[PDB]
């Protein structure tokens, strides 16, 4: 399900910067870096895998050596690289199993360079600036060899100690909760019917407005949105002629329900009755 | 170039007056990362607001969740207010909720 690290560095001016580092399991955050105290923080007990504190002390110091050195490095060559203040560098690196691995860098929110097996390759649209940056990035081969073993050896090994340790957490089933309301922007003579679905985990979910057995193909499903407790949210809206909102219901299917769909009816004060 | 934020406001539970709840504002697809987000109650800024750690999507655009615990009543209107380099003025998106039939 792919574990990866993200790196955000923002260079506002020649002497003011912000730095953010975190580790992720797909959508789920598992680690954070503290710029104060230079500590890797574990968001869950199982974030450590089967790894020892003596090994985390070394990872931290490798993370810190690279994080700090990547800073003044960008700062020194920023003119020889035509980097203009303000600007942001983003990096994502990680691996996927059954097998793959990646390490990509963006400048100003666009593809810039990436790491292929043993060295940094520039993206060909990124131009000569990216070619020069790969020159600096590739000045030491031993460093590139160490970057290879991190993606090729260290990353898939961590996915070992991580997915096993956190199975009880990623395999939970949290039943959804649903409710109905009036959407804000109906056209003239029409209504907008909104079915909210929240509190569910994992992510895959099914929601449709219905007339008995018939799925209403005007159902518009929005984005699935996060909550701080780790569950997801979704709205599904249907526009209808004002009188033609009779017999409509909202139906939710979710793995946690074991076939017991949620069915709510456009009824009562919603219609409104007499 | 720059990317203007998408702003989406939702509650964690169905709205019920006098019952504790959570107001969320999800802000996504923006670049650069410098952004200013406030949750409002009756147009006044709410003080205890948490947010998730800044992250980014595959297309490198950033996203953030702001949230606070709250108890709604029948008077109060809530909103999310965002400001960004792509915005001429701060953009405000309201928490849409039903108030029941107006007619007694
Ligand atoms: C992702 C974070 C990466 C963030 C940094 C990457 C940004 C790079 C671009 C900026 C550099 C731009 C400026 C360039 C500076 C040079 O590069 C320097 C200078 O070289 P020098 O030292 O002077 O040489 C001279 C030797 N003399 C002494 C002999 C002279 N070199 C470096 O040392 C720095 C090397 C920088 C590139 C390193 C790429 C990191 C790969 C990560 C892989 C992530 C997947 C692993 C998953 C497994 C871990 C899972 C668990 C962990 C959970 C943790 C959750 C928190």
């Amino acid at each position: 399900l792919s574990f990866h690290v993200i790196w955000i560095a923002s260079f506002y001016n020649h002497s003011w910067k912000q730095n953010l580092v975190s580790g992720w399991l797909s959508d789920l955050q598992t680690h954070t870096w503290d710029s104060n105290s230079s500590t890797i923080v574990f968001l869950w007990p199982w974030s450590r895998g089967n790894f020892s504190n003596e090994e985390w002390k070394e990872l931290e110091t490798l993370f810190r050596i690279r994080t700090i050195r990547s800073f003044e490095g960008i700062r020194r060559y920023a003119h020889e690289l035509q980097f203009e203040y303000p600007f942001e560098i983003q990096v994502t690196g990680g691996c996927e199993l059954h097998s793959g691995s990646f390490l990509q860098l963006a400048y100003q929110g666009s593809d810039f360079v990436s790491f292929q097996n043993n060295s940094w390759l520039p993206y060909p649209v990124a131009g000569n600036m990216a070619k020069h940056f790969c020159k600096v990035l590739n000045q030491n081969q031993h460093e590139n060899d160490i970057t290879h073993n991190l993606l090729s050896d260290t990353c898939p090994r961590f996915i070992l100690g991580l997915l096993d340790a956190g199975k009880a957490h990623l395999q939970r089933q949290v039943k959804p909760e649903a409710w109905l309301s009036h959407g804000p922007s109906p056209g003239p003579g029409h209504l907008q019917l909104v079915c909210h679905v929240s509190g569910f985990y994992p992510k895959p979910v099914w929601v449709m407005w219905m007339r008995g057995e018939q799925e209403q193909q005007g159902t518009q499903r929005g984005d699935i949105l996060p909550s701080a407790d780790g569950t997801w949210y979704l709205r599904a809206t249907l526009e209808v002629a004002a009188g033609e909102a009779a017999d409509l219901s909202c139906r939710v299917k979710h793995s946690s329900l074991e076939g017991q769909d949620i069915v709510l009816y456009w009824e009562g004060s919603l219609v409104p009755r007499g | 170039i720059q990317r203007t934020p998408k702003i989406q406001v939702y509650s964690r539970h169905p709205a019920e007056n006098g019952k504790s709840n959570f107001l969320n504002c999800y802000v996504s697809g923006f670049h650069p990362s410098d952004i200013e987000v406030d949750l409002l109650k009756n147009g006044e800024r709410i003080e205890k607001v948490e947010h998730s750690d800044l992250s980014f999507s595959k297309d490198w655009s950033f996203y953030l969740l702001y949230y606070t615990e709250f108890t709604p009543t029948e008077k109060d209107e809530y909103a999310c207010r965002v400001n960004h380099v792509t915005l001429s003025q701060p953009k405000i998106v309201k928490w849409d909720r039903d108030m029941g039939s107006l007619v007694p």
